[PDB]
């Protein structure tokens, strides 16, 4: 994995040693080249994973997440260079450096072959994430948002450390390949109940699970645009990726320990879908839409069928591009009217024709339209959950209705109707903005032609 | 809006047209491999198990 | 007036000083170059050459191989009056049941 | 191109034309227009391509996998033996998925071919489909997402124990 | 095989090329609507060659050209089913679509975005052919949702109008409630039969099909606007008339019916399902025809007419006559599409006036729109030997002679009587009598685009039923023996309707003061279902979203029970620790306490 790690490190000196006015051009150009090389991770086999060394490996679950991770960096540099244009030069470079340091930790986190190495890099993602929110955030609440974000993660992820270390002293190893052959069934005792919760609470909080999600509306609304993209596209998938791996050593206790978390997810997604109907803040609605989509991933991972695991992998990749695109579309408005209230600027399709097309496409992939990978992932979970219990079709069906309601309520409220009379600074869309939307949607639609590369190791 | 869409289709076609011409010229003039039995005592290269010339160029060079 | 504070600066319009602006930079020359690296490496390279790379991945995860092997096995077993598939994955001769 | 034994189909039985009308048949003349305007130039262009392909012939092979000892012979926690046995089981599991897919294709093809006579003329294909689904279900069903050779074996040994207990209790009967 | 399959696929490919010529820009905008219309006409010609081969020799086939995805033992492929139902519907839909595109080149002329109008119409047609030719449920779902979205974009065409946006979103809600049933069928079929492909579903032929079928029945209810999920169809008249003539009359709305027909090998062996679809149709056909009697907007009468008709194809499905239901889809497409086009020629000539109370006097002013309106109304009511008579009267003869719910049979007959009333309601109020429209008369229908498009559908509204009826192969045993009073019951209630309607209409010209009744208000207000359900249901759901889900739970109790209480405790504990008095005397006095406790309570000295 050094062939990606070393280049990602070289982005830092490149940024710092660039001419003052070429910091964005140089970092964008070279982060795109790194993303091109990451398609070499597709060398997957039907039986074995791609095991590079004692430290790193890459199977079909981590490969799409890595490609998605390295694709978002150039898009984040595109999304950020406008509102940082007046920032002084040395803070522009520290911002790029925080984004790069995040990508370095992420790619190592998704390929770490050992669970303690995965853990250290999994909490290492907090530090750059927090600094971006609380330094370059834009409102007084960014300071409180950073605290909730920080102390929800650590409250759950310190018990995980005690659990992981206990496992290594019991099994003798935490290498994921080794754990596949040395795993032993988890007997049902009170001491194993808390081993299950310790192994899982750190990941539920990050998905996030309903109930412990309160940090996400804060963090995803107060972050600068680059922070919200990486928060929604990737960081919520560390919890899913962590769960998809650590459940290997939790059976058969997951059979009954999953019930309280399946109920929270199934009912929770209906609650968060309804919340989106009465949101006054555009960025906050898009934040709550992630909580509803990630509840499907939690249900998928916990029922543990081959179909749900394929669906969970497709949703995580599909949600990453869709939610990231919705944050950028909303930020394109914010940068004109300097507000986040949904009702403030209306009828924007009259003033920004092409940008309305981007809104339509992002809304259509969000409410899961066939054959987009957003539907494919969602359908596979709905299929596998119906087998788990036929009554689940009721709550999965009802959620499908509400998702269509708030996806088009968002589209109708902002883009349609009569324009706001007194807002007269809606300048035409910039080439930078149009290219930023098409670099989300175009790969998303292309993945429909060859979905097999985003369906995971159960494919 | 028009300018962006114009640039979008210029840069997509900038490599799309050569690649479509190149793929077409490979298929017409090189064509796909033929399935065959492994001759006795012969050990195929790992990239000799794939049908399309571009597929086995990828396997040979990168993978 | 309360502590000395800069008044909030009036927001700038990139189309005012450069009606050809792409929205990348205030410098017209850098503005153009930044658009070209994004459009070239973004669309012409990663998306187009990456799409072709994915289309011709050498038998991704052995799906094509397994189909050829299933044809080979189904042909053999049916020409020999054997069942196509067996309930037992492992030979019962090598399994010692408890008791 | 493909093997007729794996993907069998009966022989075609096309009735002979037997008109009893004076009007010309529109389909007959369109078919000859198609064989001239379409099929003919298409066949010409394909032949040119084939000529270029016969000039440069190269081959690819079907990979053969040596049999290795399976999970049952692997000593507990000997990862080197378990690794090879597991990679083999994961290949046979994928090969068995395609076998079921082959049998399903036969069933679907038979149903369409027989039309309104399908419920009686596809009784053999249905019989084959029922069995291979029964075979595949015993090996692989209810294993979960983290399926392995070890869990497959544990499932079989539970099933073998059930049959054995079932057999003896009927010996007295 | 080679001619049948090549021409059947090109028809689909031929329609997508105008969409793909919109890719590279400015190919020519001045010609685009004509280009999109000319392509539909050539697709009609090529689609007729396979339909002739099927008529001649019964040739049917399935094309699984492309393998898309294989999830373990479920191989999904792009598979097209070129069979009876698709060889007859495809040419019918292309003929009607050809007229509505020629009619739109005149009706939408002044529109600044006529190009996007024609792209959208062609996108719908592409998604409607995918639905029809689909061979597996996944591919059928793509078309199912595809028509649902192009319906949303065309209803809300005038996006600055609030009523258009509300109506467009209303259609999506009702169709997504129906889609719950579609997913339930897909989940059941995958779980129980291990397939989404229609060959396999019929080959296995489950006898326990109550759950999958009620799901398919639930999908049909929303897509075809049967009672319960019916209000979206009349509301969907907000869109331009060509949208209504095509989607919400002729083609898109019969997708719910067309789905049940595809699954007739399952519904025919399930008596419990036939009872539901029988009753569901009968209430739909009578309740909606009743609502049509008191409507005054010309587009809403035709919309409730469409609801009434779709509720009769559901009755046909309920009595185990799927093929008669299919024949009614094809015939109904001809005259119903013509009625919208005629009603759109009247609305155009009176400057967007849609109320029949400002019409009248147009019998001679618009002679050709008059003829097509009369032909269309006669075909709708089933007058003998018009295109409507070749499917409806068989349906009423097959419903009379069946072992059927007695109430459904009566409701079906009463609704057939109301059909002759609200057809007279249009000819009488729109054409006869004296003019009631403004004084500046701008009536003029002499456009060649308007006449030719109506002219083709008019011909179809006369002879299409006869030509189709006598060319398709028999698939059932028609019932031709029955009492004199069952053979003619369809014709007789239609006559009683005309007579009764004519008398009631002429009662409007007597100088007697009106006196509203409850029945009138109930019919005018659409049974109050929209007024109650489109106020109460959103109010409850939107209230709970803010009061309970958002405010009470997320902003309060979920904050209180963890971050707020945990934070509050640590603050209080901090003040107890730090609030000290800095006195040597008190600090050392605590050391003594600690030392004594260590020896007495805890015995740390042992
Ligand atoms: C579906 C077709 C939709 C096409 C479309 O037009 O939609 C956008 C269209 C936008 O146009 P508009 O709304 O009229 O407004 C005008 C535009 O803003 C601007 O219009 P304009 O006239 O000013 O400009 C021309 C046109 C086009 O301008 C362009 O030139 C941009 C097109 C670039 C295409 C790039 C694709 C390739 C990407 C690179 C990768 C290729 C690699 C290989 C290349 C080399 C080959 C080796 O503009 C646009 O289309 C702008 C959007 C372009 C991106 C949209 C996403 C593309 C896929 C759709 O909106 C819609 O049509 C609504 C779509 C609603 C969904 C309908 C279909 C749902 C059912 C699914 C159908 C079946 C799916 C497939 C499964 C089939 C199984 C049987
Ligand atoms: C549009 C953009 C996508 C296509 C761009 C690439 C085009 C490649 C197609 C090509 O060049 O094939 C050449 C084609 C293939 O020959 P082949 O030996 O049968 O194929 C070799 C393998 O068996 C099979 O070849 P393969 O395994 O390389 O398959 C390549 C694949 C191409 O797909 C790809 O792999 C390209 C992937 C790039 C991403 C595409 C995303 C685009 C999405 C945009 C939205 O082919 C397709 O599926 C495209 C066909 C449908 C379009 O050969 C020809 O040039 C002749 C075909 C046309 C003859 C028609 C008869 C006319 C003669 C009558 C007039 C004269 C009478 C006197
Ligand atoms: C309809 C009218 C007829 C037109 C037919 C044209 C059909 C189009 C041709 C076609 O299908 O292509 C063939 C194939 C699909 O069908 P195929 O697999 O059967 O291809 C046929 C060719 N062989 C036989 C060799 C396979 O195209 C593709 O597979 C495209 C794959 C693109 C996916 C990768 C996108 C690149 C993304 C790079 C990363 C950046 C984005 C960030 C990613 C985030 C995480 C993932
Ligand atoms: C102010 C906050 C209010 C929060 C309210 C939250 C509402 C919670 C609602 C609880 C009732 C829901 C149904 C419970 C299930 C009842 C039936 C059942 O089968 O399970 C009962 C279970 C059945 O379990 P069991 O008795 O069969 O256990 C088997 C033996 N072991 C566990 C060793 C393998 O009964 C119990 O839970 C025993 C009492 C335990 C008390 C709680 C322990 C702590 C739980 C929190 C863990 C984290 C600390
Ligand atoms: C395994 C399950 C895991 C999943 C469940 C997760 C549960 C959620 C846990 C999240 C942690 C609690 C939320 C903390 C949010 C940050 C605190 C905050 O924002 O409140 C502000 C409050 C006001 O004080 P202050 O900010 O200093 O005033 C500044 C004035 N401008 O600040 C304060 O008043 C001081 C707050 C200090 C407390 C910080 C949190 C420490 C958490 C560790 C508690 C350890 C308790 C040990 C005690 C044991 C003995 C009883
Ligand atoms: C908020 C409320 C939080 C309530 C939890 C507070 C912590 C209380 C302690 C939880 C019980 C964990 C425990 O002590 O298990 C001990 C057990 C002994 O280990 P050992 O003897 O070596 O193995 C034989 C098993 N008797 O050790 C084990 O066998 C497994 C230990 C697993 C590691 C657990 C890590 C902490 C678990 C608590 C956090 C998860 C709950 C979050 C909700
Ligand atoms: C909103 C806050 C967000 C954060 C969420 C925090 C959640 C923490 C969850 C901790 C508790 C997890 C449950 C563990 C309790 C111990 C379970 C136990 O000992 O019994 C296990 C038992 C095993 O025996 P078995 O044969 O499988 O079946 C018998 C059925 N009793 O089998 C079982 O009993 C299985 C069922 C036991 C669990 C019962 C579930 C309660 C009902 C669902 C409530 C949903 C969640 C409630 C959240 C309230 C929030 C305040
Ligand atoms: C273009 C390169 C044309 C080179 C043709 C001469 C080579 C040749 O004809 O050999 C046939 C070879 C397939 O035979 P093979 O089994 O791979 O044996 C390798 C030989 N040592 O085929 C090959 O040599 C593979 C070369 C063609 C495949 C790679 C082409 C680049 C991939 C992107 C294609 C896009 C179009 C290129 C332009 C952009
Ligand atoms: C013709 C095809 C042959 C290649 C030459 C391309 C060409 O003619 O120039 C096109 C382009 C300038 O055109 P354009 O970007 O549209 O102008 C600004 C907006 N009107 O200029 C180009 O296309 C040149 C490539 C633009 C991308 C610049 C970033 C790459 C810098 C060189 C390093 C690449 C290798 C790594
Ligand atoms: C339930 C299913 C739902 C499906 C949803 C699908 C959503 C995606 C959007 C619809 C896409 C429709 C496009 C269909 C036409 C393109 C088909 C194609 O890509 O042909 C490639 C084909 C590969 O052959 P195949 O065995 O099918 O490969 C399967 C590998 N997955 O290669 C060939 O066989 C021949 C290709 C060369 C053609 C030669 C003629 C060239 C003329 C140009």
């Amino acid at each position: 994995m050094l062939k990606y790690i070393i280049p990602t490190i070289m982005l830092m000196p490149l940024t710092w040693l660039s001419k003052n006015n070429m910091i964005w051009v140089n970092s964008t150009a070279h982060s795109l080249l790194i993303s091109f090389t990451s398609l070499l991770l597709m060398n997957q086999f039907g039986d074995n994973s791609l095991n590079f060394s004692l430290l790193f490996f890459s199977d079909s679950l981590s490969t799409p997440l890595l490609i998605l991770t390295m694709w978002l960096l150039p898009l984040m540099l595109m999304a950020s260079q406008h509102h940082l244009s007046k920032e002084n030069l040395t803070r522009k470079k520290l911002f790029i450096t925080m984004l790069i340091s995040l990508q370095l930790f992420l790619i190592m986190t998704f390929t770490a072959m050992e669970l303690i190495l995965f853990y250290i890099l999994f909490e290492a993602t907090l530090v750059p994430t927090l600094i971006i929110i609380t330094r370059w955030g834009n409102q007084t609440e960014r300071l409180n948002a950073g605290l909730y974000f920080l102390f929800y993660t650590l409250a759950g992820s310190l018990p995980l450390l005690v659990a992981l270390i206990y496992i290594q002293n019991t099994v003798g190893s935490l290498n994921f390949l080794m754990l596949q052959y040395w795993v032993q069934p988890v007997h049902n005792s009170w001491s194993n109940v808390f081993m299950w919760l310790a192994c899982m609470m750190a990941f539920m909080v990050k998905m996030p699970l309903y109930g412990l999600h309160l940090w996400l509306p804060k963090a995803h609304v107060e972050a600068p645009i680059a922070g919200s993209m990486v928060l929604a596209a990737v960081l919520l998938k560390l919890g899913g990726y962590g769960m998809l791996r650590i459940t290997l050593i939790l059976n058969p206790m997951t059979d009954f320990m999953a019930y309280p978390f399946i109920m929270l997810s199934l009912w929770g997604m209906i609650m968060t879908s309804s919340i989106c109907l009465r949101q006054t803040d555009l960025k906050s609605l898009i934040a709550y839409s992630s909580v509803s989509h990630m509840a499907l991933v939690i249900v998928a991972i916990l029922i543990q069928t081959p179909w749900s695991y394929m669906g969970a992998t497709a949703l995580m990749i599909a949600h990453g591009l869709t939610s990231s695109m919705l944050f950028c579309l909303a930020n394109s408005n914010y940068e004109r009217i300097h507000s986040r209230t949904m009702i403030l600027a209306r009828g924007l399709q009259t003033l920004l024709p092409l940008m309305a097309t981007w809104w339509l496409l992002a809304s259509l992939t969000n409410l899961a339209l066939p054959p987009t990978i957003n539907l494919i992932g969602e359908l596979f979970v709905v299929m596998s959950t119906f087998s788990w219990s036929n009554i689940t079709i009721i709550l999965m069906g009802v959620n499908m209705v509400i998702t269509a309601l708030y996806s088009l309520y968002m589209l109708i409220m902002t883009q349609r109707g009569k324009y706001t009379y007194h807002i007269n600074n809606i300048s035409p869309s910039f080439t930078r903005e149009n290219a930023l939307m098409s670099l989300h949607i175009l790969p998303l639609l292309l993945l429909t032609l060859n979905p097999k590369i985003i369906l995971g190791p159960l494919y | 809006d028009k300018r962006f869409l114009k640039l979008l289709r210029f840069y997509i076609l900038l490599t799309g047209i050569p690649v479509a011409i190149g793929i077409t010229l490979i298929n017409v003039f090189i064509g796909e491999a033929e399935l065959a039995e492994i001759p006795e005592g012969y050990v195929p290269e790992h990239w000799e198990y794939f049908k399309h010339p571009i597929s086995r160029w990828i396997a040979r060079t990168f993978f | 007036l309360r502590w000395q504070e800069d008044p909030e600066p009036e927001d700038e319009n990139l189309y005012e000083k450069n009606p050809d602006s792409h929205g990348y930079d205030k410098d017209p020359a850098v503005d153009i170059w930044n658009m070209r690296v994004v459009f070239f490496f973004g669309f012409s390279i990663v998306l187009v050459l990456g799409s072709t790379f994915v289309a011709y991945l050498p038998d991704y995860r052995m799906q094509e191989w397994a189909r050829r092997e299933a044809e080979r096995l189904v042909k053999y077993r049916e020409a020999h009056g054997l069942p196509i598939m067996e309930s037992n994955c492992f030979d019962p001769s090598k399994i010692q049941l408890p008791e | 191109s493909w093997d007729k034994d794996v993907y069998p189909e009966p022989p075609r039985r096309t009735p002979a034309p037997s008109p009893q009308t004076s009007l010309p048949n529109p389909i007959t003349y369109l078919t000859k227009a198609f064989d001239l305007l379409v099929d003919r130039p298409v066949t010409l262009v394909r032949e040119f391509i084939e000529r270029q392909h016969a000039k440069n012939k190269y081959y690819y092979y079907h990979r053969e996998f040596r049999r290795v000892p399976d999970i049952t012979e692997c000593q507990e926690k000997d990862v080197l033996c378990m690794f090879e046995a597991e990679m083999q089981w994961r290949r046979d599991y994928k090969v068995d998925q395609e076998i079921v897919n082959i049998i399903q294709e036969r069933l679907k093809a038979c149903q369409q071919r027989e039309g309104e006579s399908h419920r009686q003329n596809c009784a053999k294909e249905l019989e084959q489909f029922t069995q291979v689904v029964k075979a595949y279900q015993d090996r692989y069903h209810d294993l979960g997402a983290h399926y392995s050779a070890r869990k497959c074996l544990a499932k079989q040994k539970q099933r073998m124990l059930a049959e054995r207990k079932a057999a003896k209790e009927a010996a007295a009967a | 095989m080679n001619m049948f399959s090549s021409l059947s696929l090109v028809t689909l490919l031929l329609l997508t090329m105008p969409i793909m010529m919109m890719s590279f820009n400015t190919y020519k905008p001045s010609n685009y609507p004509l280009y999109v219309k000319t392509a539909i006409s050539y697709a009609f010609i090529t689609s007729m060659i396979p339909t002739m081969m099927f008529i001649h020799s019964g040739q049917e086939l399935i094309i699984s050209n492309w393998h898309w995805l294989t999830i373990q033992t479920l191989k999904l492929s792009l598979s097209f089913k070129m069979d009876y139902f698709s060889m007859m519907f495809i040419p019918v839909a292309l003929f009607v679509t050809w007229s509505i595109m020629e009619f739109s080149m005149w009706y939408m002329y002044s529109d600044p975005n006529i190009n996007k109008f024609f792209k959208y119409l062609l996108l719908f047609l592409i998604t409607m052919l995918i639905l029809v030719t689909a061979n597996n449920l996944f591919q059928l779902f793509i078309g199912w949702e595809g028509v649902g979205i192009m319906s949303f974009l065309l209803i809300g065409w005038w996006y600055g109008r609030a009523d258009a946006n509300t109506a467009a979103l209303q259609a999506i809600l009702y169709n997504r409630i129906g889609d719950i049933g579609f997913i339930l069928a897909m989940a059941w079929f995958l779980t129980n039969l291990n397939t989404w492909d229609l060959q396999q579903i019929f080959m296995l032929n489950p006898s326990d099909s109550n759950m999958p079928l009620i799901g398919l029945a639930l999908a049909a209810t929303g897509k075809s606007a049967q009672f319960g999920l019916h209000p979206w169809l009349p509301s969907a008249m907000e869109g331009p008339t060509p949208v209504s003539a095509l989607l919400h009359s002729s083609t898109m709305v019969v997708a719910g019916i067309f789905l049940l027909i595809r699954f007739y090998p399952l519904t025919e062996n399930n008596k419990y399902i036939q009872s539901i679809t029988l009753c569901l149709g009968a209430i739909t056909t009578l309740f909606t025809a009743m609502c049509a009697l008191t409507q005054n907007d010309i587009k809403k009468i035709i919309a409730f007419s469409t609801s009434s008709q779709l509720g009769l194809m559901m009755v046909t499905i309920g009595i185990n006559q799927p093929y008669l239901a299919f024949l009614h889809i094809c015939t109904h497409a001809f005259f119903k599409a013509m009625l919208f086009m005629c009603s759109g020629s009247i609305i155009h000539s009176l400057n967007d006036e849609q109320d029949i109370r400002k019409m009248g006097g147009l019998f001679k002013a618009m002679p050709f729109t008059t003829t097509a309106l009369i032909v269309g109304s006669l075909a709708l009511t089933g007058m003998p030997f018009l295109t409507g008579f070749y499917s409806k009267d068989l349906i009423i003869e097959a419903a009379n002679t069946s072992y059927t719910n007695a109430w459904a049979l009566l409701m079906t007959l009463i609704a057939t009587s109301f059909t002759a009333i609200y057809s007279t309601r249009i000819i009488f109020f729109a054409l006869l009598g004296q003019p009631r429209f403004p004084t500046l008369v701008n009536i003029n229908e002499n456009n060649p685009l308007l006449i030719n498009s109506i002219k083709r559908l008019l011909i179809g509204s006369l002879f299409a039923g006869y030509i189709i009826s006598n060319n398709i192969p028999p698939t059932t045993i028609p019932q031709m023996t029955m009492p004199y009073y069952l053979k003619t019951t369809a014709l007789i209630v239609t006559i009683l309707g005309f007579i009764l309607a004519l008398e009631i209409s002429n009662m409007t010209k007597n100088l007697k003061y009106h006196y509203p009744s409850n029945a009138f208000k109930f019919s005018t207000l659409l049974g109050y279902f929209p007024t109650i359900m489109h106020r109460l249901a959103p109010y409850m759901n939107l209230s709970m979203s803010q009061k309970s889900a958002s405010s009470l739970l997320d902003l309060i109790w979920l904050e209180a029970i963890l971050p707020k209480t945990i934070s509050l405790a640590q603050m209080k504990a901090s003040t107890l620790v730090t609030n000290q008095k800095g006195l040597i005397k008190l600090y050392f006095l605590s050391f003594l306490i600690t030392i004594l406790i260590s020896m007495i309570l805890f015995n740390f000295h042992e």
